[PDB]
């Protein structure tokens, strides 16, 4: 499912900004 | 009218724009709690002022590191934005100062915490739900936009939740007051618009494009365009391709058609009727626009209150000194601040 692989990603946690 | 509301509030802006506040504080006028975040912009501290017995969330930068990353004029346009502004769901910097080392950034505390915990953790919200905090994401983006700033960093990480359930807009870092267009590469992978991966000139368009990544991850829980990597994010965002979950409205889908739309010709927010196509498209037809402003709605969500110094809402941090050097640091770059 979408929700399954979005939540093995390594992008669950907070986002930072980028540089 | 919304004109006249706006004209009022550009007159208010203004007046502090052109001659800001400075020096309204000093460190040792704060007692010092918690670390509540931490990031390439330094940290963010619980803290309570003694005179008042007030709880805030203090922003602290390192001047030297700001420097590094090239954040002066990104950090002078966050303060000085900041001081200026004054609408109900943006969060007020009530002090600010600077000392030998530091530059701080003292902020009213939500502790209901950022928007993106709860839901992480619910998973995702109703339509309604996600509705409601979409509605004053667009009053927000009407009244930020009249007075010409880019906000550039919409995400649920800097939607904080207040004690009426009602949201507030913190970070300020990329904010900036742009009539014509502007070319720096900043936000949030997931959020970027394709004229920012693609190296354009690009106006307010691009928060518009950020409040449709922002709907489609309250409603769905995950956000249109994610990968392990930045890189396949973008890919992503410019293969001109979206799918959605099965459970979106029609409704919501057309909506999200229209603010993840690549081409500016196209994206709503971004034509002549410019906001107005946002506030009249069949998704916020239950939507009252002044009920929302005057925050007579009741809210889907109240977070849990267990007083004004909790911090059950935020994750923990490695606490680190706060250090302030016996010589000033970065000078002639922070004067203004
Ligand atoms: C820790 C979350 N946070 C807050 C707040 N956290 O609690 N009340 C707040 N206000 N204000 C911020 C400004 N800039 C940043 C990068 C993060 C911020």
């Amino acid at each position: 499912t979408t929700y399954a692989d979005f939540i093995a990603s390594g992008r669950t946690g907070r986002r930072n900004a980028i540089h | 009218s919304v004109k006249e509301f706006l004209a009022k509030a550009k007159e208010d802006f203004l007046k502090k724009w052109e001659n800001p506040a400075q020096n309204t504080a000093h460190l040792d006028q704060f007692e010092r709690i918690k670390t509540l975040g931490t990031g390439s912009y330094g940290r963010v501290m619980l803290v309570k002022h003694m005179e008042t017995g007030n709880h805030y969330a203090m922003k602290i930068l390192d001047k030297q590191k700001v420097v590094k990353l090239k954040q002066i004029e990104h950090t002078l346009n966050e303060k000085r934005i900041l001081q200026a502004v004054n609408f109900p769901f943006l969060v007020k910097l009530e002090f600010s100062f600077k000392d030998n080392s530091n530059l701080y950034m003292v902020l009213e505390y939500l502790p209901g915490g950022e928007m993106f915990s709860h839901l992480r953790r619910i998973g995702r919200f109703s339509e309604p739900h996600a509705r409601f905090y979409a509605a004053q994401i667009v009053l927000t983006f009407e009244y930020l936009h009249s007075l010409d700033l880019i906000y550039r960093d919409l995400k649920p990480e800097n939607l904080m939740i207040d004690q009426q359930g009602y949201i507030k807009v913190t970070d300020f870092g990329f904010a900036k007051r742009v009539k014509g267009r502007t070319w720096t590469l900043c936000g949030t992978p997931e959020y970027l618009a394709p004229e920012i991966i693609l190296s354009k000139g690009y106006n307010k368009a691009v928060d518009w494009w950020a409040l449709g990544v922002l709907i489609y991850e309250m409603a769905a829980g995950y956000p249109p365009f994610f990968a392990d990597q930045p890189i396949q994010i973008y890919e992503k965002i410019v293969s001109g391709k979206v799918r959605f979950p099965s459970h979106f409205s029609s409704d919501l889908k057309d909506l999200l058609r229209n603010l993840l739309q690549v081409d500016l010709t196209k994206r709503f927010g971004n034509l002549k009727n410019g906001v107005n196509d946002i506030k009249n498209h069949k998704w916020f037809a239950t939507t009252d626009w002044i009920a929302i402003y005057q925050r007579k709605v009741e809210a889907p969500f109240i977070p849990k209150f267990k007083g004004p110094g909790d911090t059950s809402n935020f994750d923990d941090y490695e606490e680190e000194e706060i250090r302030v050097s016996i010589n000033e640091k970065c000078g002639k770059e922070f004067s203004e601040f």
